[PDB]
């Protein structure tokens, strides 16, 4: 993708990442309702209406 | 797809038999003009399952001892395969 | 066990007298602390009291208030200049693969800034008001939600006595986040030990105590620059400000220039170098992101030697940021000084801390 | 029916974060924000109704009218 | 000490040293002044050879900003002069 | 004649149907002091990114 | 590593709902820090407008100001509620073993104490001024040094602004040294582990893994715990208050009575049983200082195991640290209670925590 060999490679240093696991990960698009609805509830300013 | 190859039940104390095997089906659509259905009840198969039903018919309306083939469940049927011709 | 108790940690023996300006900075740090909480005794944060209890209570009524106003001002001016010092040094010396004490150090610096900032605003003097005003103006470019945000940080349409008990909030609050994180400067530190004039990897037998010898070089250096400090606090008391912070504020008049502390004159360089408020914003945040060593994480990386023309271009750095903050102070009556301040900001801007060695390979 | 009902359910909504994570958000507005909360506000509100401020408002304003054409 | 990370690097890198001996005075049978002179004019020719390598650039850069500056800051001087401002 | 006939999805199937959020059992003989406990080990059978 | 999660730290299965206490202090700590903070930016120390701005800015100008500061209070007695569980539970299960947990928790303790009384003092209610007073002539008995000190403390010969002021700035101070003290509670703790309804030695065969189960179990509670608190946030906002605090400071109008807030009782209690000032100041060093575990240092000392005694006179003590609070505030007006009040802090004083092994001996 690169097109460069410009990554040091190391014995065993491979498929290394925070959150999940390499290979085994759902396509980003499945995320965008989460990621809509929880804006849209979160994005919201309350009142308690004290005169 | 690859389910199991049509087998025959029979019913032991009744004494009485039928085929049976997975019939796939799908929502009725235009078909493709450049294509015969291959075998799907049989698949991978040359067809002769037909061929060993008919020739095994006669041995099994006459009355078949079936004691050596499995059972289905807790009933009183059990499965005949149609690998290859029945004869006892 | 005093034996134990020297030999708890041990350095190298190339600390030369360049290495106490941690020490300065702690230093200066706790005269901060000291002087802060002497003068938070006496405050009070409105905009009908701030200026004149600071110029007629604590300056007044005390017996040496003055004194503790100079010390706190003149030790933020000192601290910063310390922390500059260090951080040079810690640039010409290739301290960026203490990756931990680097990144730790990075944090303390803008939350000094920070402090700093929030500190200058509680004089509520013209300066002070008006350095409120320009910077929350920057606020308020930010797209969708600046304008409502803008209000969150002041409680209103204008700074007021809110706005200036909030600000002392933050004041008081921040100095003692700065205190935890030395502390884990400090800890980082000892866990990875000092790089020293050069780098190399010492057994013990190498390696010297601590304990007392480098407390009482530090202890020399400090009272050298007590010294240089002090000339500053009896002589030159108000060298390090502007006049115009000793008008109370008049939210209807604006001073003839609004000029920062000499501390943050390059940031303010960084907004003048830049005509359009979003992509400064965005300049400064990436700025501040840039200095640290976020990234790469999981791509292995390491650090290489430094170099004479590596040296030289830092000299060359510091060269830049001076003449960027004069000249960001000249731009507002000569416009010609315009050529000069932007090429000194994109000089800055276009200087390497570290050498990637990602610069040099093949094609597939 | 339970053993299928739960099946089904588990791997349609519960099996993944995709669909759980949104689940909970409508648990959280259409039953504990607008279903709770709201429902114990407007039980308050219809209560205690007669002693309303909006009804003593009301009540002032055609007294008002009626103290004014006399 | 022993759980540091230099440690850990030292006992990684260095091998079981073997064959060094260490001399040490006591510091009240050295004197303070033994090696000051010399070391002070080396220390001060060193600093100056060094200083003289690496601000050249700065030097030369210096120089041309300040160029830039005198011609600046006269253009600027003769426009308010002849208010052009 | 059936090992042929094995289709790549299929396979990934059956291995989702039994090991993804499923009980496991453990047997353990040894030095049970390092071996982590059941709890963890029915953590682990799922992702959060799934 | 998510495992490593789990196995970071391990405990007894036998911690029953009591063992949560700590984290129920934890969560009215936190609740402390954000409401004072909040507080804390509204806030102006000074005899002219303190009441003033507490009553009718904050309360009635905010949009709930009125419920942070209620959230302030409550969340005040709560957290000494729960302190006095925890310390309660702690003596009962024979706590004083775990020698480093039990000494920072009775330093926080004291400093819990003064933080009360400091925030107390800051609204400048008619208690606020009469209990600074009080205590402060409590400090004008020292030998040598009382009048000298008094001036020093409160700046003057009488409460005023700049006392506010000193006042403003430890309430804020102090809380976050509290913190820090707790973080080092929680060190020790996790060093040393728990004891748990019985004390046994496990093998890592029989411990669990703290989290989440332990978590789960403390939201559980602290769930229930906010339930309990927040009843008396909104329907009982000042039951542990004095109304003679809502009314402005007057110096020269003296309440006809001065009562503490319910948790320094038992300390003002020391304060009325012991006619002799000196006396009672003593006594009151000494009685904070052997609630701590300081001597024998370097003599053999080990604890051995608790029992239903103990536990019984357990009872007894708190029998009479209530009815010693009780009969205190009583002996106003009613002098013949004065025995009982004696008597209860004669039974408080000789109760023994630590059975000594050294009570069996022989004699050369
Ligand atoms: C502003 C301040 C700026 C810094 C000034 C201080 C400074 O430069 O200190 C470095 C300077 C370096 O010490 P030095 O000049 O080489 O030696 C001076 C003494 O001989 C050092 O004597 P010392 O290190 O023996 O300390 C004396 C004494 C600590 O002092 C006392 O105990 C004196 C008070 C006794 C009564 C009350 C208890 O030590 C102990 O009590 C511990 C000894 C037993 C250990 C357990 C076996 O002084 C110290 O470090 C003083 C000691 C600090 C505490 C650790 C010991
Ligand atoms: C003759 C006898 C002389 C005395 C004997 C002697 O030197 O004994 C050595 C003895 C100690 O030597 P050492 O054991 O090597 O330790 C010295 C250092 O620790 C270690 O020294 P180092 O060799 O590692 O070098 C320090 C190093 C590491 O950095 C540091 O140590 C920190 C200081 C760096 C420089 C300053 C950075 C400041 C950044 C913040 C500024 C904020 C300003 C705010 C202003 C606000 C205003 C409102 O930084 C640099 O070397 C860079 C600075 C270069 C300065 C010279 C540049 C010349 C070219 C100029 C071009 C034109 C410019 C425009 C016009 O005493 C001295 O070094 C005393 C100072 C001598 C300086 C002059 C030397 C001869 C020339
Ligand atoms: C809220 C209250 C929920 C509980 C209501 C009472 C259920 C009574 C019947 C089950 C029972 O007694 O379980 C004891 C149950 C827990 O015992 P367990 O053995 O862990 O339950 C699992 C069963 O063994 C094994 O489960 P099972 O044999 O009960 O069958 C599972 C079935 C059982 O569900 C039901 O029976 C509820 C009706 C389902 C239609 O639940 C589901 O299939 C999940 C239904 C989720 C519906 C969500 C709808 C909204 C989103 C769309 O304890 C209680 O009912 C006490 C109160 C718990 C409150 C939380
Ligand atoms: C060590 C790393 C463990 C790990 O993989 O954590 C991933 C961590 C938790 O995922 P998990 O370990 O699969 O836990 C899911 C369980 O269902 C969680 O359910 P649970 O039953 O285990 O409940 C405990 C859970 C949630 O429950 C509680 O924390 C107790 C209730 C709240 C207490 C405070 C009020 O605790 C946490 O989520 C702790 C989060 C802090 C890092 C661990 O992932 C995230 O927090 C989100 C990751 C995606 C966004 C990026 C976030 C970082 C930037
Ligand atoms: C975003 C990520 C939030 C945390 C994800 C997580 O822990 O999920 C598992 C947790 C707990 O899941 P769980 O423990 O029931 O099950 C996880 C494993 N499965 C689903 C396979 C059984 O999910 C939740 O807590 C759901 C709500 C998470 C918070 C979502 C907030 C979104 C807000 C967006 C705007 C701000
Ligand atoms: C908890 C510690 C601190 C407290 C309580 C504190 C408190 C105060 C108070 C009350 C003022 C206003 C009084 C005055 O202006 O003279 C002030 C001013 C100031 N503080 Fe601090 N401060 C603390 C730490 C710091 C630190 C660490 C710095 C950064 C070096 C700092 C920088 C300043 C500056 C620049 C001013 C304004 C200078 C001026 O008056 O012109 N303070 N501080
Ligand atoms: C409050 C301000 C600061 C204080 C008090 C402080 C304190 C210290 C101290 C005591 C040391 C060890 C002694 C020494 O080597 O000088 C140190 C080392 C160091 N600091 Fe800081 N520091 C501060 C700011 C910074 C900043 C802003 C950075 C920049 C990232 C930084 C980076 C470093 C590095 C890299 C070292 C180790 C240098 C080396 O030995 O190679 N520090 N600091
Ligand atoms: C840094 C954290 C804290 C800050 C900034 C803070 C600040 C304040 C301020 C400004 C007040 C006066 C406003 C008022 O009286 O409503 C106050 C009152 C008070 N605070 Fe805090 N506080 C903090 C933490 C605590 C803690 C941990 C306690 C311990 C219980 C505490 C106990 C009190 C009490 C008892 C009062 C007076 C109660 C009353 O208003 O009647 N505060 N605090
Ligand atoms: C700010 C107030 C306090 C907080 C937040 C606090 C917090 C905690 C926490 C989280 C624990 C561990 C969990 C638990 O066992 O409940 C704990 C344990 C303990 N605390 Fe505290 N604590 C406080 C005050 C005190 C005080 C005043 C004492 C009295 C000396 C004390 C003595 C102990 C003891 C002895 C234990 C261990 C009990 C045992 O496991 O046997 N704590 N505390």
């Amino acid at each position: 993708i690169v097109n460069r060999s410009t990554f040091f490679v190391v014995k065993g240093h491979k498929n290394k990442g925070l959150i999940g696991i390499a290979g085994a990960r759902h396509n980003p698009l499945v995320w965008l309702p989460t990621l809509a609805l929880g804006g849209v509830w979160a994005w919201r300013w309350a009142s308690a209406g004290t005169i | 797809m690859n389910h199991e190859r049509p087998w025959v039940f029979l019913n032991k104390v009744t004494g009485k038999w039928g085929a049976c095997g997975w019939q796939p089906f799908w929502k009725a659509t235009s078909q493709s003009l450049n294509y015969i259905p291959d075998n799907f009840i049989a698949l991978r198969t040359n067809g002769s399952w037909v061929r060993n039903l008919w020739q095994s018919s006669k041995v099994l309306d006459r009355g078949l001892n079936a004691s050596g083939y499995p059972t289905v469940g807790t009933t009183d049927w059990v499965r005949i395969p149609l690998d290859a011709p029945l004869e006892a | 066990n005093k034996i134990s108790l020297y030999r708890s940690y041990s350095t190298t023996i190339l600390l030369s007298p360049a290495y106490s300006l941690g020490f300065c900075a702690s230093i200066f740090i706790v005269i901060q602390i000291i002087s802060g909480y002497i003068l938070a005794s006496n405050y009070i944060a409105s905009t009908n009291e701030s200026f004149n209890i600071i110029h007629n209570v604590i300056m007044r009524e005390l017996d040496t208030g003055w004194l503790i106003r100079f010390n706190h001002i003149n030790g933020c001016a000192f601290l910063f200049i310390v922390i500059y010092m260090h951080i040079y040094r810690s640039l010409y010396h290739n301290s960026i693969t203490k990756t931990s004490v680097w990144i730790v150090g990075i944090i303390m610096y803008i939350l000094i800034c920070g402090i700093a900032f929030t500190g200058y605003s509680l004089v509520y003097g013209q300066m002070s008001l008006w350095a409120i005003v320009v910077i929350c103006s920057l606020v308020t470019a930010i797209p969708f939600i600046g304008n409502k945000l803008l209000i969150l940080i002041w409680g209103g349409n204008i700074v007021s006595s809110v706005t200036l008990q909030r600000i002392f909030c933050i004041h008081y609050l921040l100095p003692l986040l700065l205190i935890l994180f030395i502390i884990i400067h400090l800890y980082n530190l000892h866990n990875v030990n000092s790089t020293g004039d050069n780098y190399f990897i010492n057994n013990r037998y190498d390696r010297i105590n601590f304990y007392p010898l480098l407390l009482i070089r530090d202890v020399f250096i400090g009272s050298n620059i007590l010294i240089i400090y002090n000339i500053f606090v009896y002589y030159y008391s108000d060298l390090f400000g502007h006049p115009d912070n000793y008008v109370p504020a008049n939210p209807l008049v604006t001073p003839s220039e609004i000029m920062p502390e000499f501390y943050l004159l390059p940031f303010y360089a960084l907004i003048r170098a830049i005509p359009h408020k979003v992509l400064g914003i965005i300049i400064m945040v990436l700025f501040l992101l840039s200095l640290t060593n976020l990234y790469p994480i999981y791509f292995i990386r390491f650090y290489n030697n430094i170099n004479i023309l590596q040296r030289s271009l830092l000299l060359l750095l510091l060269l830049d940021l001076v003449i960027a903050s004069k000249l960001c102070l000249l731009i507002n009556h000569y416009e010609s000084f315009y050529l000069l301040l932007i090429l000194s900001i994109l000089c800055v801007l276009s200087h390497h801390i570290y050498n990637t060695s990602f610069n040099f390979s093949n094609s597939i | 029916m339970l053993a299928n009902f739960s099946r089904f359910f588990y791997k349609t909504f519960l099996q993944s974060n995709a669909t759980l994570i949104p689940l909970t958000l409508v648990f959280t507005y259409x039953x504990x924000x607008x279903x709770x909360x709201x429902x114990x506000x407007x039980x308050x509100x219809x209560x205690x109704x007669x002693x309303x401020x909006x009804x003593x408002x009301x009540x002032x304003x055609x007294x008002x009218x009626x103290x004014x054409x006399x | 000490e022993g759980h540091s990370a230099y440690v850990a690097l030292e006992q990684r890198v260095n091998t079981r040293q073997k064959g060094i001996i260490q001399r040490h005075l006591s510091p009240y049978d050295v004197d303070i002044r033994g090696n000051g002179f010399r070391q002070i004019y080396r220390l001060g020719m060193q600093k100056i050879r060094y200083f003289g390598l690496i601000g050249t650039p700065c030097l030369l850069v210096a120089g041309a900003y300040r160029g830039i500056w005198v011609f600046c800051e006269r253009l600027e001087d003769e426009r308010y002069w002849s208010n052009a401002l | 004649e059936q090992l042929d006939a094995i289709s790549r999805e299929d396979l990934i199937r059956v291995a989702h149907e039994y090991f993804y959020d499923k009980d496991p059992v453990v047997a353990v003989i040894g030095d049970t002091d390092n071996v982590p406990e059941y709890d963890a080990l029915r953590a682990v059978t799922y992702s959060v990114d799934l």
